């Protein structure tokens, strides 16, 4: 969406969290990896888990239904 | 069977046949005048800015296209210049009478009235014509440099004309008395530098054959007796196909050492011919050059016949049918021979050619594909510098007079008409299209420019014209853009009848059919 | 056939000259991508070399032939730059398209590119114009013989390929004469050697060796008997050639040539030349005699080679067995067969410390394309080197000059009020393909990658620093030792713009179609 | 003519090597489905081929992309051995990796480096789990056995492998410092045995020795000669041209019997009773060669005399002149031993020593060849066992382990090219996939579990996929020289990457 090659930046951020890392992550503002200081660049866990709780199921949930049937 | 057709369908096809062809040369002929790569055969790909060549190259599928070739070609032999424009003018009326032909309106005077119209110009062309020779300097070879400058400047380099224009004069001088390309014949060079030439007024050889040592084989003669030979000497010489049996016994060494010797005779008959510098269109052989470099008389093989001929015309010499040279005029002879490398290539230069009427040019360009356009300036200038020599009466170049004439003529479109103001108006305007094309094949404007000339043609000024480089109003002869009167004279008379000819033709018979 | 003009003939010219540049710009530089190219002959040729591509290329569209030409021009003199002038063509070609699409006239467009190229080649002059002698040049030569031999795939571990070139043009041609002799430099190569096998020979190595090593394998200085005479059948031009099937003539012949060849070989021993080079050389029957004569001598010789044995050695010519005299003796410093440590590789070096008129730069390798890879390595290395050994005038490459050139041109384009103010500025535009494809050859986003150099040239205003040409991570040209003859870009440019310019000057096409041969 | 662009140049690159890479796939890893070679185009034949190099040239290799791996894989088996089947599959596995990256449009530079980067790192990783089984020479003989054990595997041989194991072991053992490939002499024939591979005393030779000539010889000292005749002697008199009539066409053939008899005397000047003219003779010659007392024994092998030129202290040279030019070969007893209805003149009294002749009696010449490459590879790879006692565990137990770090690397090590290096660490595990499912196992729990089982350090644990299981490589004895693992990659490594970066194909 920012229009930046993710692979490297990802693999940068990979080679970061491959190494493991916290204080630095991809920043699409500048467009490239940057500090995670909780700059605004490190963001509320509350949303994430909730989000990450949610669509994580929907797949496996809907993975139950390949069995879809239709009164249509 | 036999085919034939008459009247407007033929007659329009008669004029339809022509107008197709004149577009081949259309935007051509000039510095911004386009250039034609025309490929008429699979591996045969030809490039010319001149019509006559591509006219010779292209197929003519029409009597029109047939009848056109000479008409443009008529201006070719004259100046060396102007086929393309004559092609433009020939069919230039053909569009103007297409109103009439689609009116179906054609009393034949249309062509017959354009004739006196062709008369009033070629007359007026020579009237305003002015001798440059006795007018310019007392000298008339800086006049030629003026022409050379101007005529080196109309296609490619004006950079080098400051250097070249003086030599164009010098070439023409030795060119004049025999008007030839071979005696201005240029030898291209490259890699010693980019973009330069120099006149060498004796002859020059692009080719030669020497081995078994070269730097040990004499490359120069301060009195060359020049054998101009078409002869060939190969690895072993043979007068017999076979007799007995490669191995056998007595027969083996018998053939070989004599096969050596039959060379030695021609190897000798060259050297005791007074051939020290030795020149053979067909190659000297290796063991021949083993012999030739052993005899320390400079040979040459793979030799250009033109090089052989440039010499024979510069030395008063001759190409020779016999390795023996009895006559120094059947022989070539000079007071200087050199093999010197200008650019690094082996060359055989002759200065001291008693006639030395062959000027050679040693010319470097910018790149591979940039070089052609350069020397055509050199070649054109001479032709028109010589053309400035031939007819000293010279007007403004670059179609300066046409607009005036276009005015001057359709001035009769006011004066002439009970009828033919049309014809006189239509005659008047077709003049302008050649430089207007040159204006327009420059991508620039003409009705703008040419009319501004005309506004001062309304002043009465005629030599007012365009410099095709700048492409703006001017006086061409004051810019000294030049052509003699007869150049303008013929192109009309050439294309005029062409415009007149097939209009008498509503009908064409084909016995072979089609 | 048909007349094709204007935008028609334009888009005629546009296709291949644009299309051909693509494989070559993907082949651009060492990071340039190889191309397997397979004939209808069953052949297979893997080429990132555009000069080899163009050679490999038989494709239609005569312009696509004219590049096969144009690379070879810059190929000999400049060396490298064969491919770039091609990919630069399609650049300024498509660049030319939209100006006509703008309505900028076909002769308006070309000249705007052309004079702007003057500024370019003029701006090129500002990088490094230096001139040094051979022994100094070798350092900028080998630093470039890094690139050249390396852009030719493995300069690596060779100054043997690099510094024999320093000698090559040097010995055959002077520094200042600047007359191109790669013709005098013999670039020789042999499969079964090694890339680590490379040799300078100021004389001629003749592959043919002594008839027998039992005969002396060292002939002394000179005393080479120049012989064009049969010791085997000399393919003699006069007679019907037939061998005999009968024992009667089988005996009658075998006593015949035992008499002559010996007294020939003794006549050679009589001419005082203890090596006999024979343009018609040795079969075994003469060699037994030759062995029995204990005369070192040379078997079959190429016809012009015994002549090349003359010039390259300064050897005085003894033409034939009929001309024999003891006075004329061919030059050899030492006559011996040379095994380099590669024994399958055996040539007889005629090694001239006195008169060397053909310098053999002899390189080796495992296989055909390998040595060919090493030959066109050694070729263009020296060819780039020849410039720098003559005038060591270096631009640093990879688009560092392009912006540098595109900069000055661009504004100066606007400074020119002429319609080409666009075209001259449109000219400076297509220069950017040079770092562009290289960026993508190096695998980088050019549009950013190049303006790095711009930001560099905005600051630097010279090729020194640059982008990666070698994809090494140090974005440099000078420091990356990307070092290009300043002559060649001027060459390369003028080649592109003017070839295209006539392609632009030729709008008039009589062909059965858009393109043709 | 033709200019091809990258997409086809890359796709044809993809398809062919992939198309050929899956020819032997199910035959690779352990044994899955085999590979039947149907030859319908050139002949009508039912053929079973697990060999790439066989399969290569049989099917049309004329795909220029296929040509690459067909060449590269062939070169590799010809160097390190059993690399063709590998390389043909390996770069085929590779082509699929970048094909996504190509589809992702990953810079052709990127995949080249990363793979070649990871190509080192994996062989690097391949260097560790490479373990010397050959420290002790007997353990080295045991190293020679297990390393030869993985080589002879997966092909079709009934009892044959057992002779070649010890022999590829023994070719090394007696030679002191290299294996014997040439000192071993290959004789592939159909004898009274449907399956045999055995040791040949001297070298056996085939002929029917009839008529008057004694069909056995004792106390042989061979005069070694390459010069001789067939129907016309090589000498001053060896040629006669006479036919003037139709009777002469009949007469011209009788004078051929004049040329044989004069050499029968020439062997008697040396007086040598054992003389090899390596050119054949017939019974009527055997009728004539039995009269003199100096026999011309016909069709003596070149390598078999080289076989003798080794142990006997003699010489193998060309042509011949007099007995001292080429040293006299000597064999205790030259005998004619009949195998089946046909009799075999057998050069014997010379047993092994510095060299070996090996006569394989199979049911078919087919079974004779598949053992040769098995032997040939087990010979070379056991010569690799010589210098490197290292055997890195087979069944792709290295591959997954090579893929382990490179995976873990690719995350860390590149901050970009993990695309290639992971893809590298991806494709390495394809070989286990194609077998483990062919095994009946679930490759998904093979290439990664057993990987992180062995890649995290149980390396003996590996593929027994002919049980459909994880299996213990040292215990299964399924392992082969660490040197057989590296270069089959390095070949295949560039086998792919060439056509990857090939963006165009010009055609004449």
């Amino acid at each position: 969406n920012a229009g930046y090659d993710s692979a490297d930046l990802v693999a940068q951020l990979r080679a970061a969290h491959s190494e493991g890392n916290t204080t630095a992550g991809l920043d699409m503002r500048e467009g490239t990896i940057g500090d995670m200081a909780i700059l605004g660049i490190t963001e509320s866990f509350q949303v994430k888990r909730q989000v990450l709780l949610s669509a994580a199921e929907a797949a496996e949930v809907i993975l139950r239904v390949d069995n879809i049937i239709k009164a249509a | 069977g036999t085919d034939s057709s008459q009247g407007i369908p033929q007659l329009v096809s008669n004029i339809s046949a022509c107008q197709v062809i004149a577009e081949a040369v259309r935007t051509t002929l000039g510095p911004r005048g386009m250039d034609k790569l025309i490929v008429d055969g699979r591996g045969k790909a030809t490039i010319s800015n001149d019509g006559a060549t591509i006219l010779k190259l292209l197929d003519v599928v029409h009597p029109a296209a047939k009848t056109l070739v000479d008409i443009a070609k008529s201006q070719d032999a004259e100046v060396g210049d102007g086929t393309t424009s004559v092609t433009l003018l020939a069919a230039e009326f053909l569009k103007q009478v297409k109103p009439y032909v689609e009116e179906g309106l054609h009393p034949q005077i249309i062509i017959r009235a354009f004739r006196t119209a062709t008369q009033l110009a070629v007359n007026k062309i020579k009237e305003i014509a002015v001798t440059v020779k006795k007018a310019d300097k007392v000298e008339q070879r800086k006049l030629l440099e003026k022409c050379a400058m101007t005529a080196l400047s109309s296609k490619l380099i004006s950079q080098q004309k400051a250097f070249f224009a003086k030599m164009v004069v010098d070439a023409v001088m030795m060119l004049d008395d025999l008007l030839q390309l071979k005696m201005i014949g240029i030898k291209k060079v490259q890699g010693g530098a980019l973009e330069d030439s120099q006149l060498v007024a004796g002859v020059a050889f692009k080719k030669t054959f020497s081995y078994a040592g070269f730097e040990m084989q004499p490359k120069k003669y301060h009195n060359p007796k020049i054998a101009l030979l078409n002869v060939e000497l190969e690895l072993k010489a043979e007068k017999d196909n076979a007799e007995i049996r490669v191995h056998t016994v007595e027969d083996y060494q018998a053939i070989v050492d004599a096969e050596w010797n039959i060379l030695y005779d021609k190897l000798e008959k060259i050297h005791h011919s007074g051939a020290k510098v030795v020149l053979s269109k067909l190659p000297i052989g290796d063991v021949a050059t083993q012999y030739f470099a052993d005899r320390d008389m400079f040979c040459a093989g793979r030799v250009p016949e033109e090089d052989l001929k440039r010499t024979m015309m510069a030395c008063g010499g001759s190409i020779q049918t016999s390795v023996n040279a009895l006559s120094a005029d059947v022989l070539g002879r000079c007071q200087v021979f050199e093999e010197t490398q200008i650019g690094g290539e082996r060359y055989n230069f002759f200065t001291g050619c008693p006639k030395a009427k062959t000027c050679t040019f040693i010319l470097r360009g910018g790149a591979e594909q940039f070089m052609e356009e350069t020397e055509r300036s050199l070649h054109d200038a001479i032709m028109i510098v010589r053309r400035a020599i031939k007819n000293d009466s010279v007007v403004a170049g670059g179609g300066a007079i046409e607009m005036e004439l276009s005015k001057y003529l359709r001035d009769y479109s006011r004066t002439i008409p009970g009828k033919q103001q049309l014809l006189i108006g239509a005659y008047a305007k077709a003049l302008e299209i050649i430089p207007r094309q040159l204006c327009d094949n420059a991508g620039f404007d003409a009705t703008n420019i040419l009319n501004k000339l005309r506004a001062r043609h309304a002043q009465g000024g005629t030599w007012y014209g365009v410099d095709i480089n700048n492409e703006d109003i001017a006086d061409n002869f004051e810019a000294f853009v030049w052509e003699p009167a007869m150049v303008r004279i013929n192109a009309l008379t050439a294309a005029s009848e062409a415009a007149c000819l097939i209009v008498s033709v509503d009908e064409t018979i084909k016995n072979p059919r089609s | 056939k048909s007349r094709l003009m204007g935008l028609e003939a334009l888009k005629s010219h546009i296709m291949a000259a644009k299309a051909v540049a693509n494989t070559m710009r993907t082949s651009l530089g060492p990071n340039g991508l190889d191309k397997m190219m397979v004939d209808k002959d069953g052949d297979v040729t893997v080429t990132n070399d555009g000069a080899t591509i163009l050679s490999m290329m038989d494709v239609d569209h005569q312009i696509a032939k004219l590049m096969v030409e144009l690379s070879k021009s810059q190929d000999d003199e400049i060396g490298d730059g064969t491919t770039g002038v091609v990919v630069l063509a399609g650049a300024l070609l498509e660049e030319a398209e939209q100006l006509l699409d703008r309505g900028i006239h076909p002769i308006r467009i070309a000249d705007g590119y052309e004079q702007a190229a003057r500024v370019a080649i003029e701006h090129l002059d500002k990088i490094s114009d230096s001139v040094l002698v051979d022994i100094k040049d070798t350092e900028p030569l080998i630093q470039t013989a890094k690139t050249t031999l390396g852009s030719k795939v493995v300069n690596s571990c060779h100054r043997q390929m690099a510094e024999i070139a320093v000698n090559a043009v040097l010995t055959v041609a002077d520094m200042e004469r600047r007359d191109v002799d790669f013709e005098l430099i013999k670039v020789e190569g042999k499969v079964g050697g090694r890339l680590e096998d490379t040799k300078l020979i100021k004389g001629v190595i003749v592959d043919k060796d002594f008839s027998h090593p039992q005969m002396p394998k060292k002939v002394e200085d000179a005393k080479i008997a120049i012989l064009t005479c049969p010791f085997e059948p000399p393919k003699p031009k006069t007679k019907h050639k037939l061998d005999v099937t009968s024992v009667e003539d089988y005996k009658a012949l075998q006593k015949y040539e035992k008499e002559k060849f010996e007294e020939m070989i003794q006549q050679i021993k009589e001419t005082g030349a203890n090596l006999a080079i024979c343009q018609w050389g040795f079969d075994d029957e003469a060699n037994h005699l030759l062995l029995q004569n204990n005369l070192p001598a040379v078997r079959w010789v190429g016809g012009p080679e015994i002549e090349l044995i003359a010039i390259a050695t300064g050897g005085r010519i003894v033409p034939r067995f009929s001309e024999l005299t003891a006075e004329k003796l061919g030059f050899a410093g030492l006559v011996q067969e040379i095994s380099f440590g590669t024994t399958k590789d055996k040539m007889l070096v005629i090694e001239q410390c006195k008169n060397s008129r053909a310098v053999t730069i002899f390189i080796r390798g495992g296989n055909k394309m390998i040595i060919e890879e090493a030959k066109r390595s050694l070729h263009d290395a020296l060819c780039v080197i020849r410039n720098l050994i003559r005038d060591n005038r270096v631009v640093y490459g990879g688009g560092a000059a392009e912006i540098s050139c595109a900069l000055a041109v661009s504004q100066e384009a606007d400074k020119c009020p002429t319609l080409e103010q666009y075209a001259m500025r449109a000219f400076a535009d297509a220069l950017e393909v040079i770092p562009m494809a290289l960026s993508e050859n190096s695998g980088m986003n050019p549009i950013q990658t190049m303006t790095e150099v711009r930001a560099r040239q905005v600051k630097e205003m010279n090729p020194a620093l640059g982008i990666d040409c070698l994809h090494k991570g140090t974005n440099d040209m000078k420091q990356q030792h990307v070092i290009e003859t300043l002559i060649g870009k001027k060459q390369q440019i003028s080649l592109a713009t003017q070839m295209v310019r006539m392609i632009l000057k030729i709008d008039d096409i009589r062909k059965p179609g858009e393109s043709e041969e | 003519a033709d200019e091809e662009r990258a997409e086809t140049a890359r796709l044809t690159s993809f398809i062919g090597a992939i198309a050929i890479g899956d020819l032997v796939k199910s035959t690779l890893g352990p044994k899955g489905m085999d590979k039947i070679l149907l030859s319908s185009g050139r002949d009508a034949s039912l053929m079973v081929t697990n060999d790439g190099a066989t399969i290569l040239k049989n099917i049309g290799v004329d795909n220029p992309a296929a040509k690459v791996l067909v060449d590269m894989s062939r070169v590799q088996d010809d160097e390190v051995g059993d690399g063709t089947t590998s390389v043909t599959v390996l770069a085929a596995e590779l082509l699929r990796e970048a094909e996504s990256l190509i589809a992702k449009k990953i810079h052709p530079q990127t995949i080249i480096a990363g793979w070649r980067e990871a190509t080192k790192a994996a062989r690097e990783a391949l260097l560790s789990s490479a373990v010397d089984h050959g420290s002790d020479e007997v353990k080295f003989r045991q190293d020679l056995m297990n390393i030869a054990g993985t080589t002879l595997s997966s092909k079709l041989l009934t009892h044959h492998k057992d002779h070649f194991t010890k022999l590829a072991v023994e070719a090394v053992l007696r030679l002191k410092g290299s294996g014997n490939l040439e000192a071993i002499h290959i004789i592939k024939k159909l004898g009274g045995s449907l399956a045999d591979s055995y040791l040949d005393e001297g070298f056996l030779l085939d002929k029917k020795i009839g008529v008057n000539q004694p069909k056995r010889i004792e106390n042989a000292k061979i005069l070694i000669a390459n010069t001789g005749m067939d129907t016309d002697k090589i000498k001053i008199f060896g040629s006669r041209v006479r036919v003037d009539s139709t009777a002469k066409v009949a007469e011209i053939e009788h004078a051929e019997k004049e040329k044989m008899k004069e050499k029968v005397e020439r062997i008697l000047k040396h007086g040598i009773n054992c003389f090899i003219n390596r050119q054949l003779i017939y019974n009527y010659p055997e009728q004539l060669f039995g009269a003199a007392g100096v026999m011309a024994i016909e069709h003596a092998d070149f390598a078999g005399v080289e076989r003798l030129a080794l142990v006997t202290g003699g010489e193998i040279a060309s042509t011949f002149d007099h007995p001292e030019l080429v040293k006299l070969g000597s064999c205790k007893l030259i005998e004619e031993v009949m195998i089946g209805e046909d009799k075999l003149i057998h050069f014997s009294g010379v047993a092994l020593g510095e060299a070996c002749t090996i006569v394989l009696r199979g049911a078919t010449q087919q079974i004779l060849d598949e053992a040769e490459r098995s032997l040939h590879d087990a010979l070379c790879v056991l010569a690799q066992t010589v210098k490197d006692s290292r055997t890195v565990y087979g069944g792709g137990c290295s591959e997954m382990l090579m893929a382990h770090a490179v995976t873990q690397l690719a995350n860390r090590t590149p901050g970009k090219e993990a695309v290639a290096m992971e893809s590298y660490a991806k494709a390495l595990r394809m070989l286990p996939t194609i077998i483990a499912d062919n095994a009946g196992y679930d490759s998904a729990d093979l290439v990664a579990q057993l990987r992180a089982a062995h890649s995290e350090g149980n390396t003996t644990a590996g593929l027994d996929m002919r049980e459909g299981t994880i299996g213990d490589m040292a215990i299964l004895g399924i392992t082969e020289s660490f040197q057989v693992k590296r270069q089959v990659l390095l070949s295949a490594a560039e086998a792919a990457e060439v056509i990857l970066r090939v963006d165009n194909i010009i055609k004449a």
